[PDB]
């Protein structure tokens, strides 16, 4: 909490009593000769990371999602799986990819399987993430087997049983009394002093925070609307936009299931159709004395996120 | 805050039983001859509480609805499968069908007093 | 029964709250088809007096080929039989199941912590001396009779007559660890024998704590026959609770995962309310839950589902 | 991304800074009821007005142990008066927002002045 960093990319000194080490590291950034050698390689490093992931510059001064996941490619996912994986991150996104496709079987295996082989993990990160979609991996197979029991009958009319019951069985087992509120906390101290940012991954409802924040700019926005307004700065319109990004390219390019749940879906339902019945308004908007396209990411959001009669109240309105 | 009675259409048994939650009835409206009053009406339903009759539920392992409450009848309901998993685990089952209507009968839903 | 009624309630009460510790022994790595001490030592007797027991003989014979054969030899014989892989059974996953707060095992292989790996809990083992210092997590997987890990030598385990001998002066930070785990701590007992070497250790080191001033630790016996109701007597006063496998169900001798199956299921399915079926019992189990919510002015009705788990 | 100045209303002393964020003039007709002759043109003219991050002038606290708004085309607001409502959060509390709302003198009759 030293600083605050926003979505727009601007860091602000918010509570850094001390010197303050991003203000300097930004001009450093803008005669960087005389850091040593290491010190220059590692801003090197600093810097890539800082402007791959949007962090530009301080207060005072689009999206790209790479995924096949996202992109429905789901012929180039169906290769890549095929391929034999050189290591374990390219086997996590490729149990992802089995996840995507259904196969959600082979998917809990490979996924058990990198856990298993993740003891020698330098960071440990991705046998936490294997951890997480391992449960959430299960998570689908109990929802699945209990729809296919019950609508699954009125819908198909037949019983599909695509999980065998020993491995029904074999999951339970393992997931018995899996509370994945402790698994950040019954993890090495190391990783949990280093990878805090991903203790929000943990807990059961971790769209919580997204969603309140989402509500209190829809609140915002509605006011705007309301009132007749007109906002100078970032609009909240835009920081919903950006964080509706922020969301998808953080849980899609990170290969993690829980961006195909239901309150995934919803979150990213009502973050658009806030952005479009805000565009509409601002349409038609009367002139007083004294625009939003979608593109294609935004079609594609569109068609995931939202269902039929979604769409229709969308249009409805 | 009726029950509603989910049947087979040929057999007439009793899929299950429910209580109805929701209904949206939304009829309005390219598509010098005699008016033929052209509509495209659309009967949608929303269940609570399903469960699913033992006998028909081990005989598994078109439908009618009968919707109580003044008396309501719905011919040919399809229900919809749309099945969404929620990372909060789960809570009751909830069913949404939709009114069909045959070409020959042109009957979606009866109303009984 | 009553008795293992109330056995299974204590159980799962201290496994909730983060107070169970499992007492693995060697029968949950021989479910895993895990090479038994008894093999290594025919093996070792085999080599000493050419063709091929007891607590004394167990710890004797590999101490005889230890001088007698050297070092070197004990080592390989030991590797040769050890090294081998298994595949963690599912009473490793229903011991983890439980959310133990410490695992105490005296096996050398690496099963527990294996399944400790699979369950996600970072369990920070401890096999040898230097481990106890550093250990940065709070869940301690005890290893009291060593571990392979560093090598496949001898002395990294305790099996032989000396290395017993010398077990408290050679692992005194292990053993205090253990002890303050076991006071400290539910311990449940499952896969050792009743007459035991290391249970036997435990036992005489309770006789000298005082009396009524710790826990008594459970013991899961899974042996083929019903346990005799005088060594029930005879154990039940020495500081031990037994579980029988064998009385709650009746299976054949020859196959024992289905005994510690059946233990581990009532261990798992058992619930607070799973025993309550007086309706004296119930409004007892209401008030238990509810009473302490009497000091609020109002909860929260959907806050409720907190209070009835 | 534009700035407003504020300043003392008696003299050129620098209230503090900000950056405008919302200005909302809904001025429209009010009651018909309650209030043949020269018509005169009723108006119930309402500007209000938000500021982001405003920073108040290091002089102007030392020395206070009307106000006017100059928003940069370049508006003004000869009278604004500051709606001091202040809430709090659990998140502790960081954005200090500042509302006024544009005053309308009797004599001269006019809130703001936009010129180009
Ligand atoms: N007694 C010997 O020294 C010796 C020599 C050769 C073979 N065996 C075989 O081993 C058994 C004795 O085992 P021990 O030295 O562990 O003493 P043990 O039988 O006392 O050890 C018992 C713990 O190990 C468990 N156990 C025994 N057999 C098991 C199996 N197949 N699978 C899982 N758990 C098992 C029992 O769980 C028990 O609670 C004998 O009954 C015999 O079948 C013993």
């Amino acid at each position: 909490y030293d600083y605050h960093f926003e979505v727009n990319g601007t860091v602000v000194r918010h509570k850094n009593k001390g010197f303050g080490y991003m203000e300097r590291f930004f001009e450093l950034k803008e005669e960087r000769s005389k850091l040593s050698k290491k010190q220059y390689e590692r801003f090197n490093a600093l810097f890539n990371f800082f402007e791959k992931n949007g962090v530009i510059c301080m207060a005072k001064d689009s999206i790209e999602i790479n995924s096949l996941a996202y992109h429905g490619k789901y012929d180039v996912m169906k290769k890549f799986i095929e391929e034999q994986s050189v290591s374990i991150e390219d086997d996590y996104k490729k149990a992802f990819f089995l996840a995507c496709l259904g196969r959600w079987e082979e998917s809990y295996d490979l996924y058990s399987n990198i856990i298993l082989n993740s003891i020698d993990e330098s960071n440990g990160c991705v046998y936490y993430l294997s951890q997480i979609n391992r449960y959430r991996i299960y998570q689908s197979i109990t929802q699945a087997v209990t729809q296919f029991n019950g609508l699954g009958l009125l819908t198909f009319g037949r019983h599909y049983k695509p999980f065998t019951d020993e491995f029904l069985a074999r999951i339970e087992r393992e997931m018995t009394n899996f509370n994945i509120d402790d698994l950040f906390n019954g993890m090495p101290f190391e990783f949990q002093k280093k990878y805090k940012i991903l203790e929000f991954l943990s807990d059961n409802q971790f769209l919580y925070d997204d969603t309140v924040k989402l509500f209190e700019l829809t609140n915002k926005v509605r006011s705007e609307m309301s009132e007749g307004s007109y906002s100078f700065g970032m609009s909240s319109d835009i920081v919903v936009l950006l964080r509706l990004y922020d969301n998808l390219r953080f849980l899609y390019e990170n290969c993690l299931w829980s961006v195909s749940f239901h309150e995934f879906h919803q979150y990213i339902r009502n973050s658009m159709s806030l952005l479009i019945e805000k565009a509409e308004y601002e349409r038609t908007r009367d002139i007083d004395e004294l625009g939003f396209f979608m593109e294609y990411y935004d079609f594609v959001n569109i068609s995931r996120h939202f269902k039929i009669d979604d769409i229709k109240n969308l249009e409805r309105s | 805050t009726a029950d509603v009675y989910f049947k087979r259409k040929s057999d007439g048994k009793l899929v299950f039983t429910a209580e109805a939650q929701t209904a949206s009835f939304s009829q309005a409206i390219l598509r010098k001859p005699l008016y033929i009053l052209k509509s495209e009406k659309e009967i949608n339903l929303t269940v609570k509480n399903a469960f699913f009759d033992l006998e028909w539920l081990a005989m598994t392992q078109r439908y009618e609805v009968e919707y109580r409450t003044i008396y309501i009848q719905f011919p040919n309901v399809s229900p919809s499968g749309e099945f969404e998993m929620s990372l909060e685990n789960g809570l009751a089952p909830e069913i949404k069908f939709e009114a069909l209507a045959d070409t020959d009968t042109d009957e979606m839903a009866v109303v009984i007093e | 029964d009553n008795n293992v009624v109330e056995c299974i309630k204590e159980i799962t009460e201290s496994s909730r709250n983060g107070k169970l510790v499992f007492f693995v022994g060697a029968g949950v790595s021989t479910l895993s088809d895990y090479p038994q001490w008894w093999r290594l030592v025919d093996k070792y007797h085999e080599e000493l007096y050419g063709s091929p027991y007891s607590s004394d003989e167990y710890l004797r014979i590999p101490q005889i080929f230890y001088n007698v054969k050297g070092e070197m030899a004990f080592d390989g014989i030991l590797k040769d039989f050890f090294q081998v892989d298994k595949p963690t059974n599912p009473i490793h996953d229903k011991i983890l199941a439980m959310n133990p707060a410490h695992v105490i095992t005296t096996n050398y292989d690496n099963l527990i912590d294996t399944a400790c790996w699979k369950r996600g809990k970072y369990f920070s083992v401890i096999s040898a001396e230097e481990d106890v210092a550093n250990a940065t997590s709070s869940r301690y997987l005890l290893k009291v009779a060593g571990d392979f890990r560093k090598g496949f030598k001898g002395e990294n385990v305790v099996l032989k007559e000396d290395d017993y001998l010398n077990y408290d002066q050679n692992y005194p930070l292990i053993s205090n660890l253990m002890k303050t785990i076991i006071a400290t701590h539910t311990i449940v007992f499952i896969g050792y024998g009743l007459g035991d070497y290391n249970i036997n250790m435990l036992l005489n080191w309770v006789r000298k704590l005082q009396k009524d001033s710790f826990h008594k630790p459970f013991f899961i016996r899974t042996d083929p026959s019903p346990i005799e109701n005088e060594t029930l007597i005879y154990y039940e006063n020495k500081g031990l609770r037994i579980i029988d496998a064998a009385s709650l169900i009746d299976s054949n001798e020859y196959d024992y995962l289905e005994r510690y199956s059946a233990v581990m299921d009532l261990l798992i399915e058992s619930q607070e309310n799973k025993f309550i079926t007086k309706d004296d019992e119930v409004i007892d189990y209401i008030y238990g839950k509810i009473s302490p919510l009497f000091a609020l002015q109002y909860i929260r009705k959907i806050d409720l589902k907190h209070v009835f788990e």
